[PDB]
RNA sequence: UUAUGCUAUCAGGUGGAUGGCUCGGCUCAAGAGCUUAUGAAGGACGUGCCAAGCUGCGAUAAGCCCGGGGUAGGUGCAUGGAGCCAAUGAACCCGGGAUUUCCGAAUGGGACCUCUCCGUAGUGAUCAUUCAUGAUCGGGAACGCUCCGAAUUGAAACAUCUCAGUAGGAGCGGGAAAAGAAAUCAAUUGAGAUGCCGUAAGUAACGGCGAGUGAAACCGGCACAGUUCAAACCGAAUCCCUUCGGGGACAUGUGGUGUUGUAGGGCUGUUCAAACGUCUGGCGGUAAAAUCGAACUUGCCUGGAACGGCAGACCAUAGAGUGUGACAGUCACUUAGAUGUACGCCAAAAGACCGGAACAUGUCCCUGAGUACCGUGCGUUGGAUAUCGUGCGUGAAUCUGGGGGGCACCAACCUCCAAAACUAAAUACUCCUUGAGACCGAUAGCGAAAUAGUAGGGUGACCGAACGCUGAAAAGUACCCCGAGAAGGGAGGUGCAAAGUGCCUGAAACCUGAUAGUGAUGGAACGAUACGGCAUGAAAGGAUCUCUGGCAUGAAGGA
RNA sequence: GGUGGCAAUGGCUAACCUUUUAUCUGGGCAGCCGAAGCGAAAGCAACAUGUGCGCAGCCUUUUGGCGAGGCACGACGUAU
């Protein structure tokens, strides 16, 4: 119902009453929906090229050699074009014409989005999304978090906060994957600390952008994936007043 | 040069394969020492023939001598002492990558110096 | 199909291999022999030969829009708290041309003296308004 | 010592799988978009000190000159020798020039002759102009427009139909092209150029009414833009070239006016005054290479080498990333963020210029012809007696007029004004530039990780590969012995490691040898099961576990 | 079909705009499906339940009762 909102020394210096978003249920399975359709949404088309292992006019010698049926070169028995052929085309390969992206209604979406803002005031879904925290949840700052420009104040709030370990623990987490994602530009996997939620395009999207983990969006730009990273709810987030006051009828 | 344009390391890698020979001069960098980079304003400076570095990472940490020569291709110094003894047993220059030294004394023979390590 | 659970069948849910051709293994392509051998399928598809009727031009052709006049009936309190509809003096005045509605149909009842303008009304529509206290009026 | 063999493992050879790595590929997005007679693209030949391929260049030939950026090295793929160049500022990059053989649109003539003949030294062909001069030609990944135009296939055969106006062909042509300001669409009364997208809708329509084919309007958006002639009236009042003298066009009409539908314009009269537009101008933006850009290279340990572990110190509008002897925000390049920039491009204030818009009056004048329409044939179309085209034939009217409103005609109503012209934007495409990626990862991904359209194949049209990787550093093995040896081997070195040059890892098949078992009286799906011999049984498997017995309870069964 | 959102005062938007670089957020009612059928067409146009049986569930004296959904009628719209 109603949340402390704590300064930026940390200490609770009022309340606020928290909007019809924050009382919506617990649904899994619409946030792995909207989550799974953004993702969706984001990808981009691939495949072969048009005629890749195609671009030749090989024919079969027939029977009577004894040679398989294959297609051959007209000026040599090398085999060509088959999918089974070295050289061939792909049998059934990705097709750039293909539509990756999902649906999910406008409706449906929102109600995985508010359930999404709603479970980030449980604790125990926090913590059992692998966040390192101390604060009481849910976490409102005053307004003047946002007012704040360089890294060291964001700093000193979020230690203030009770909240840093997370920051570290995102940085120190930090790992170099497996496999050929390294090659295609994915050389780390990232972790997810905390999310700040502001009322509107402030410094504070600068100032908090550079910490490691650390997501800083307004109202406007919040969406299933910040609130949900990998389809499960319980993220650490820090909400400002604005984004509070912002935030009553939001996905309503 | 590489601008975050391109993070992928395929871009970042072809960039610096087929630099030019003015984007390879700012290859040869290296970190000036404390005094130096007090007196300069800036933290680093191309490593040219002639001036004395410090090496501080792999076998020849600690010594310090004057840059012998300088290859843009290569990205390559060679610095006087760190060499490797041959079967013949005659001495031969190891190189050295500048980003591995640094630099305590500069080369100022050339008027032109002082504003090709800043502006 | 779910080509995962058919890695080992070889003939992956065909029967014989000999299955799965061309369109010989269904018969023709498209809904082809609906009057050889496709002609009781024809029949279950609705594909039977056959021509009925004549279309008249959609530009003289038109269908009206209807509502009952229990639908009418009860729920004309939201109409009039919903601006399409007002109280005068106890009577709904409800006026079908602003609800895209031409035809108003006698199904259901009315319990509420409705005083209705449209541009066409059933008899049973007129019987079942006039005996609950209301008019009809038709749009000149 | 049983040979020839068989089975398993091991060592080695061969081989090049696997893994790891990747300056390549592919796809999508955003930009940008013509070039050549001032000789292009493309090709041939030449061009390097040692130079064969590729790349670049053109007898000034891996290059020459100038300005800017960059600054200490450079001398392409490709660190070999020897030189040369560079502080007189090279290399490199951005801009601008010069040189630029022969063929090639190829164009003085001719080409089974990339050369050759005349040399009068070259405007080849077709065109415009006064005959000074000028235009066209070839190329460009696709896209665009115009015209010509199959068959396989489907219909479970096949002919109309479908495939399909597809494939292919010919012509034209730009950064876009085409279309485009209603003789329109509607429907009772409305809208108001075109294009493109969504929808209408697999609907209407066509169709062996089979298979199939298949709209548009309305409506919602993107982007918006309107106009110029012919004629009436006037009549040389104009336009072009120029050596500035003049010359050419032009009364078969240059120019002015005018440009349209509940008609408009002209001619006559009155009124209001002048909007759009063109040029100048360059406030200022965009804008070359490029410049600056925080903070660790601290202790110990491991190691050949820390970017690692454990302590310690910091930056963050910078924790995108890549390189560096192993994992890097603080080592280097960067990044976030700021700077600068020649030529150019857009560009506001402010000036110069042709000029615009209403009304009154009407036996007044003008408003596009082998055209519109129609007959007939054919193609095409969903277009059905109601698509569009075009072959033949026929063929109007002139505001008291003409067209349309899905067979014709009559009437009413509604609506427009053809047969002349232009016209941005929204759209398409991908040679090219940048970015990105649940894409591929060397038999994949382009055929090509390019000395790849290469080697090679075909007379030709054309077909078309394989081949990636030493190491941190060449430290790329000195000296010695054998050997005919500039082979190779041994010994000995280098290196953390031979990783010893087509060199990382280094599978299997196959081959050589070793070990275990067996073996010259022996029967064949090469195994499964049980029990034995021999060998092995270090780790990863058991330790009331294995062996051998006793005792207790014991189902079915049961001497 | 399984799982969901919303639900007759219905559902969903398409193109497109908002992108501050393809996500995303907020818009976007054009349109589609449902909402009335029958008929070739002209056209006309219906039950917010009249009755019975009865499952689950509930009540119950354990034998019955009420009985959503279901089933079977009756009535009505339209074509013939
Ligand atoms: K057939
Ligand atoms: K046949
Ligand atoms: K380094
Ligand atoms: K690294
Ligand atoms: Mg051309
Ligand atoms: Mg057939
Ligand atoms: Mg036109
Ligand atoms: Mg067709
Ligand atoms: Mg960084
Ligand atoms: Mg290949
Ligand atoms: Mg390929």
């Amino acid at each position: 119902a109603t949340a402390k909102t704590i300064d930026l020394t940390g200490k609770a210096v009022g309340e606020v009453e928290l909007p019809a978003v924050f009382d919506a249920d617990y649904r899994p399975d619409l946030i792995k929906k909207a989550v799974l359709a953004a993702q969706a949404n984001r990808l981009q088309p691939y495949g072969p090229r048009l005629y890749s292992g195609m671009e030749t006019s090989a024919r079969g010698w027939g029977s009577g050699r004894g040679v398989s049926h294959v297609p051959r070169l007209v000026n040599s028995s090398r085999a060509a074009r088959v999918p089974h052929a070295k050289g061939g085309r792909r049998a059934h390969p990705p097709k750039p014409e293909a539509d990756r992206s999902e649906k999910v209604n406008t409706k449906e979406r929102r109600y995985a989005i508010r359930s999404a803002i709603a479970a980030t005031t449980d604790p125990t879904l926090v913590s059992l999304r692998g966040h390192i925290f101390e604060a009481e949840l849910p976490i409102v700052a005053v307004n003047d978090l946002e007012s704040l420009e360089r890294t060291k104040q964001v700093i000193e709030f979020l230690e203030a906060a009770g909240l840093y370990e997370d920051v570290l623990r995102a940085k120190y987490g930090r790992h170099i994957r497996a496999g050929r994602g390294k090659l295609r530009g994915r050389k780390y996997k990232h972790k997810k600390s905390v999310l700040i939620v502001a009322g509107e395009n402030t410094p504070i999207l600068k100032a908090a952008r550079n910490l490691s983990g650390v997501d800083v969006v307004t109202v406007d730009s919040l969406n299933a994936e910040l609130l949900a990273p990998g389809t499960h709810a319980g993220r650490l987030t820090v909400w400002t007043e604005s984004a509070i006051g912002k935030l009553e009828g939001a996905f309503q | 040069m590489i601008a975050m344009v391109s993070k992928q390391p395929r871009k970042q890698r072809k960039a610096r394969y087929a630099a030019p020979l003015h984007i390879r001069q700012k290859f040869m960098g290296a970190r000036l020492s404390e005094a130096l980079t007090k007196e300069y304003g800036t933290r680093s400076a191309a490593v040219i023939t002639g001036d004395t570095v410090k090496v501080m990472r792999g076998d020849f940490k600690g010594t310090e001598g004057k840059v012998q020569s300088v290859s843009l291709m290569d990205g390559t110094i060679t610095v006087d002492g760190v060499i490797s003894t041959k079967v013949d047993g005659t001495e031969v220059p190891r190189p050295l990558n500048p980003s591995n030294v640094m630099i305590t004394k500069l080369e100022m023979k050339d008027g032109r110096r002082a504003s090709s390590i800043k502006k | 199909m779910d080509t995962k659970k058919f890695r080992g069948s070889r003939t992956c849910g065909g029967g014989t291999h000999k299955n799965r051709r061309g369109a010989g293994n269904r018969g023709g392509r498209g809904k082809a022999g609906g009057c050889k051998h496709h002609f009781v399928r024809a029949m279950m598809r609705g594909y039977s030969y056959g021509k009925h009727g004549f279309k008249r031009p959609d530009e003289v052709s038109r269908d009206v829009s209807i509502v009952n006049v229990g639908e009418l009936d009860e729920l004309a309190s939201y109409l009039v708290e919903e601006g399409l509809a007002e109280v005068k003096d106890g009577a709904y005045h409800i006026n079908l041309e602003n609800l895209g509605i031409e035809k108003v149909l006698g199904s259901g009842r009315v319990t509420k003296n409705l005083v209705v303008t449209s541009e066409e009304f059933s008899a049973s529509a007129r019987e079942k308004i006039e005996n609950a206290g209301g008019s009809c009026i038709d749009a000149e």
